[PDB]
């Protein structure tokens, strides 16, 4: 259930690693990633949603899908970016 | 009386013979020599363009080591170190973990050429080669070496390069690549013409005017008496990339040369650039790190490869844009993960020394302004616990830095992602991607502190664990230089 | 507890003696040793890794600690140079002087096509030595170990400079005689030296470090000292080269230097049962070479036969003297 | 193989041998030799005590060489000299202009003991005595000479002792009867065992942590080099001494000694004793001039004169007494006098500085003081002129320096005044007017720069014309170290 | 105005080239040359003031400037140290090595003998040079003057004490023949050396500056040098020395460096008319024991009347070709 | 009638060069000798008279005598001392 990913946070200066759930919908990835860049290199933007993309490629996830559904590869980059939605 | 030095040099490297008892390719085996089916005729094209002889070196040498030497005794009990700004400390210390023993090692990268080298005056040359990096090396174990009982992070001019921390490994991972574990006409060109004719001899240059610019006579005394050994042995891939270009081979030494000039540029971003640009003080900046790197590095490499017969390396106008972003990066990244390398390092953020930063890179208040905004904050709202981490940064896979980049208006931060047989490797930039890519056996199962953590062998696997991993403790573990001081500014 | 500052260097610590300008600037300084399993920081099976695998680690010759080395001269570069310094002052010193008073003239027609042939062609052999011994630097396993082999290469590049340098006096005074010209086909088809070319360009190819040693430390280097510098060089002075029989003894002195370290080494290696039976298969191995290269050369010179029984003899003492 | 050194040291100064072609008379003429009808055979007992040979000179010497020009290279761009201590600066030019020439004079000094001496001892001493201080002058002109293009002061290092500017008549005055102009035995006592011994060896050390002190980096390596060759030969004039003793001349030898203190003494207590005590800033004072004197000079001369046979000088209490009082007078008489010094003089009366001089002199402010509390009251009132003066000090025949000594509630100013042959001579002390008493030949048609003056030697016989015959022009005459600048604290 | 800052010295202001190191640390230095009526700063009927007005001013040899003088070598004493640290290397090397050898053993009976009689003794002519040089010293007219005779007489001490070590090691090697012991009398008493001591006695006492320079400078220093470092020295080497040989060749060296700085002098002094004369007289009043020296010197030696023709002309030819 | 004489003026620290007249008297050697004295290093004392005395042997001068009269060595030195009278 514990599972690897590299959060690229936006408007952040680096990727880092975050530990997720196989489990956590990407609203729970995205709370998780924050914790490492919000009130410390970036600015609560508390009008925005934050949403999960995938880095290679683009691709935007629901809010709601879950790490297992999401096919991901261990340590796959993930865009955590701010969206009205 | 004595002859000139013209008039018998030549024989000194008349030495090539045509072995009998053995093979040519057991005697040169070409995983040592690199003679990429040259024949031993044409490698004796091979002419240094300074020469000297072995009475020149010990008497010439003999004198510089007495100069340095003395200066050193001569300020010793001044203690200039004692009241150094705190950052040109830290300057020091980061400069002798990283390199005392890179230098040491060097001698062996000279050692590989003297035996493996088909040119009978390239093996003369990396004799003296050998010497001189056996020079750097001691020497610089003899200078950090008056400080040990001011500090255990002096201490780490000896240790740093036994431990595995990450610092540590992004320069073994640089060096190793570059002149121990590659054959002689290789070595030759990737170490000195590429990292020491390239930017050591310049680097220097600028270390030495800085040491004297902070009032360290003992250190600019050191670099300035090392910076004028480089160019003896630096000269010796000059005239391999001749010979290379003149028989069938512009594209392998296109290729080394392009490698050995971005694995530098990385190292000499999260090396010098953040010293520069913000450990040195406000009124001491004489250029900016990308003004230093335009007027002596980068014309200096179009004015070489040009008349080697060579071209500018395809990733050359990226490279010339990241001098405004890289090594702002790597020092957010060292400053903020501050504990996890072995000096302290200089936050140089203060609001004078911001509007410097926005001169030399317009751009910069509105991008990595930002970042130093949120810490600035939490420091003034005294909440110090979130200027520091609690998570691995991502490490780039070739380079062993992390993979940083432009944050605030202009967000730009990439991940050069590779699957290569069923693993996912992370690389800090196109180029450092394209290093593993054209030759992915070179660097398959290496893995760096992440992989490392993420594998299971540190343990405990938390934060603590891989402190101790890296060999760091509480008296080592790097903190803000000024201890917070520039903070009072914000109040 | 944050860490408190030391004395010395970590490694180092409580030692009763203040560890010397020497251990501070040597010791425990190559980090390959690290991590025998992968030795540089990259991918594990490239032939570098390999290459120190096998013949750094995988030598018979073993010790649990090779930093304990100790080289008992305790050269460092500093006191390399002051020490070289002097000595090149006194050999530049006799090439000057001589030159001065016309010493080369004196010599005798024989003499001259003497230097041709045994003197001469040693620029090959000597820079071979060097090769040599720049290869144990670069493969033995311990820092220490690789400075004695540093500042021995340093040498043998020496002996080619100061040979090199005659031959170009002695060409200018017999130009007739081809010195500088020739030597490649003497080292190359004379059967005077086939014996050291042979014996050297097999050594060469010793890639495993406790061979390489000994191979060049202990069999070949005794065997081209007692034949070039004490028997040419004894020869030389009897026929009236004061000169040569001058630089061959100033030679010697960095010869017997190389012979100390070797010496310690060996002392050093004893400690561990097996090493000296290992070191002596090594030696049973290479010394009918050297045989063959005393033999060939030696017997080409006057009063050879003698010539071969006394480099012979002193070469064997060398060994002998260490405990093999 | 090599001898040790006392096999054969003996050999190279066993080289009298009895004339026979001219007489021993004619070949050491007793003007020169001093040999004082003691034979050539017990002048052989003479000993050494520091032993050397020409090559352990030629290169223990080539070394300190080395060294000494090194840390001047090194030093130079860095240019301390802009930045120091204007008060250093000043200590500086005085040291050069009065001392680079009679180090130079003293090789002949040495010369005369290495021809002269019946001690064959001596004689090789003395030969690197002459060596010694051909490299003092030497390096003690190529020193300043860094500093011409900043001030025409520093071309006084050379042209000081050309001059008659009054300071330098009371230098050659010295150095001539000390050394030029005695006989060997007499040289090897007064200069290298009273002056060299006595006086010159301990101050060169206190200069040189004063250098140090000062962040004078160039001249505490230049002084403290300089010094490390002092004993080899100072150490000449103790055996002469065990010779004159053990054969019947006690007395000859007292005198000497007797007259070269004093002579060292009145010197010194100009050109040292101001310097330490009002020159060198308050935080740096380590000691007093009088502390400095009976910790490192007076007691090492008891114990000397002890060990030899000697007696303490009949002036000796005197001399104990002056330490509170002399300096203090010449350092007056410079300040006020300072557009006749090439040098700016600093006052040094500052209040926290007239304190430190209270504890060191209890009676300081009631007497000294008040001489400068009119000079500052007149400062603080916009009347400077009446701090620099319109007439002439008084000069001591002897010393050639002004008569001085304690005024305000303890006036205490005498002058030892004396009658001989029709002339009027002045003397600032009992003990001056005795080394003329003793020896009046020896000084008798001397003219002191007053004597000259009242002669009608000086033309226009005017203060204007009295410095141009002491060769001073603006730009080179003295004014205060600090300009004024410690007059704020009184308004 | 306030005077500006200059250039470089006052005395050396407006030269054209940038002053040498030598010109900052050696020029216009001696104070004495003032006040030719009270050179000296006390009485001026002091002894000494007589003795510098009597044999410094009024020296018949005679120049407007003396402080013009420059010494052609430019020695300072940094370059000076330089130069003798490399020539001393180079003769400890010689001794050291020739030790090693055991070369004192080789020489014959007669040879030791023979060094006992014209080698040995020299300690002490080479010390009275020594007197002499330092007494040239201490009343030429100039310091650029001085300095050649300090750093010449520091020379000969050096020459003094190598021949003080040698006579050790011939003490050890054949401690029968009075190395060391009888020098003093050889010198006293045999006639080969009273020709050398009778020049050397009545030239150490000729006070007069320029009269010194000739008498020591221009007569008995070509003289002692042909007899004792020419003619002694190839004779050495004819019979087997070669450590002698190659030592006075050493220090032929130094005296061929006295010998360039004594012609500067000399074409200085012939800038004026008189000169030439004047020394052509102090030249004719000494050469003849100068004579006297070498024929009681080579004399006794082998192929004596030879050495005698050979050192009469060569030291003749120092001063012909300075134009006397 | 130009004579010189050496001041040793009271609470001085320091012999000076005074030129004085032949034709003066002591009050006016004093004031001459004063000039270079009071108001330089010494403090006026307007309570007390300047008398002239001999240095070398302690002989007090009256103000009235002249220099002519004073039987002096040129150059000889003078107390310049502060009384009544
Ligand atoms: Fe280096
Ligand atoms: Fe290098
Ligand atoms: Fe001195
Ligand atoms: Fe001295
Ligand atoms: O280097
Ligand atoms: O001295």
């Amino acid at each position: 259930a514990t599972f690897p990913i590299m959060s690229n946070f936006e408007r952040d200066f680096v990727i880092q690693l975050v530990p997720v759930d196989t489990e956590d919908t990407m609203d729970q990835v995205a709370e998780k990633c924050a914790y490492h860049s919000i009130n410390r290199r970036v600015h609560p933007q508390p009008e925005k949603i934050l949403r999960v993309r995938r880095h290679e490629d683009g691709t935007l996830f629901p809010r709601g899908m879950i790490v297992s559904d999401a096919g991901l590869r261990p340590t796959e980059t993930l865009d955590i970016i701010f969206m009205d939605n | 009386s004595m002859l000139k030095r013209e008039d018998w040099y030549d024989l000194t490297r008349t030495t090539n013979w045509t072995p009998k008892y053995v093979t040519e390719n057991e005697l040169f085996p070409e995983e040592m020599s690199g003679a990429r089916g040259i024949s031993m005729e044409a490698w004796e094209k091979y002419d240094e363009p300074y020469k000297i002889t072995y009475p020149e070196y010990v008497s010439i040498q003999r004198e510089k080591d007495s100069g340095a030497y003395s200066i050193k005794a001569a300020l010793e009990r001044d203690g200039f170190v004692d009241r150094a700004d705190p950052g040109w400390v830290s300057t020091m210390q980061l400069h002798f973990g990283a390199i005392a023993l890179e230098e040491y090692a060097a001698s062996t990268a000279e050692a590989r050429m003297a035996r493996f080298a088909k040119a009978p005056g390239n093996r003369n040359m990396a004799t003296f080669g050998m010497m001189d990096e056996n020079r750097h090396g001691q020497i610089q174990l003899y200078f950090p070496y008056a400080n040990v009982k001011r500090s255990r992070k002096w201490d780490w001019a000896h240790k740093a390069i036994h431990t595995n921390e990450w610092a540590a490994i992004a320069a073994r991972s640089f060096f190793d690549d570059m002149m121990m574990t590659r054959d002689s006409v290789a070595v030759s060109i990737m170490l000195t013409f590429a990292f020491e004719t390239g930017f050591c001899n310049m680097q220097f240059l600028g270390l030495a005017a800085d040491a004297a610019e902070a009032g360290d006579h003992t250190f600019a005394s050191l670099i300035s008496s090392i910076q004028t050994d480089e160019s003896r042995h630096a000269q010796q891939g000059g005239p391999s990339l001749k010979i290379l270009v003149e028989n069938g081979k512009k594209d392998e030494a296109q290729q080394m040369v392009d490698v050995a000039i971005w694995r530098s540029w990385k190292l000499f971003s999260v090396l010098t650039g953040p010293i520069m640009d913000y450990y040195t003080p406000l009124e001491s900046r004489n250029q900016s790190f990308k003004e230093f790197m335009l007027e002596w590095i980068v014309a200096q490499f179009e004015r070489q490869l040009l008349d080697l017969g060579l071209d500018k390396p395809w990733y050359w106008d990226q490279f010339m844009q990241d001098l405004d972003e890289t090594h702002h990066g790597m020092h957010l990244g060292v400053w903020y993960w501050r504990p996890t390398v072995w000096w302290d390092p200089a936050a140089g953020v203060s609001p004078e020394e911001r509007e410097w930063l926005e001169e030399k890179y317009p751009g910069w208040n509105d991008t990595w302004g930002q970042c130093w905004d949120v810490i600035t904050d939490n420091l003034v709202n005294g909440k110090p616990e979130l200027t520091v981490p609690e998570t691995l940064p991502t490490i780039c896979n070739m380079c062993n830095l992390p993979i940083a980049h432009t944050p605030g208006n202009k967000w730009n931060v990439k991940d050069y992602q590779l699957e290569y047989e069923g693993r996912l490797y992370h690389f800090g930039s196109e180029a450092d991607r394209w290093c593993f890519q054209i030759d992915p056996e070179r660097y398959e199962n290496h893995t760096n502190l992440v992989d490392r953590f993420l594998k299971g062998e540190i343990q405990p696997a938390d934060l603590a664990g891989a402190l101790m991993y890296m060999s760091l403790e509480p008296g080592v573990m790097g903190d803000d230089a000024h201890d917070y001081e520039w903070v009072k500014a914000y109040q | 507890e944050a860490l408190k500052p030391l004395k010395t260097w970590s490694h180092l610590a409580g030692n009763r003696r203040r560890p010397s300008e020497y251990e501070v600037v040597s010791t425990n300084l190559h980090y390959f040793t690290d991590n025998p399993e992968r030795p540089w920081e990259l991918d594990s099976n490239l032939p570098m890794q390999t290459w120190y695998k096998k013949y750094c680690f995988d030598s018979p010759l073993k010790h649990d600690d090779w930093n304990a080395f100790r080289d008992p001269d305790q050269l460092v570069y500093r006191t390399y140079n002051l020490l070289q310094d002097g000595q090149e002052s006194y050999v530049q010193g006799l090439f000057d002087q001589l030159n001065d008073r016309g010493h080369d003239q004196m010599l005798t027609r024989e003499w001259v096509e003497t230097l041709a042939r045994f003197y001469t062609p040693a620029r090959y052999l000597f820079h071979a030595l060097q090769m040599g011994s720049v290869y144990i630097h670069q493969i033995a396993p311990a820092s220490t170990i690789t400075n004695c082999a540093t500042y021995e290469t340093a040498d043998h590049l020496r002996w080619l400079t100061h040979t090199a340098y005659r031959t170009r006096e002695l060409a200018n005074c017999y130009p007739d005689v081809g010195f500088g010209k020739r030597e490649r086909d003497v080292w190359e088809n004379d059967p005077a030296w086939q014996g050291f070319r042979e014996l050297i360009e097999k050594a060469l190819i010793a890639w495993d470090w406790g061979e390489a040693f000994t191979a060049i430390n202990l069999v070949t280097k005794p065997a081209v000292e007692e034949a070039l510098l004490q028997q040419l060089g004894s020869l030389a002075q009897s026929e009236g080269d004061t000169l040569l029989g001058l630089l061959a003894q100033a030679q010697k002195r960095d010869a017997e230097r190389h012979r100390r370290w070797s010496s310690a080494l060996v002392k050093m290696a004893l400690e561990k049962e097996g090493n000296r039976e290992v070191l002596q298969k090594w030696v049973a191995k290479w010394e009918p070479l050297a045989d063959k290269a005393i033999e060939a050369y030696c017997s080409a010179l006057p009063d050879g036969e003698n010539a071969i029984v006394e480099a012979k003899s002193a070469s064997r003492y060398v060994r002998q003297m260490m405990g093999l």
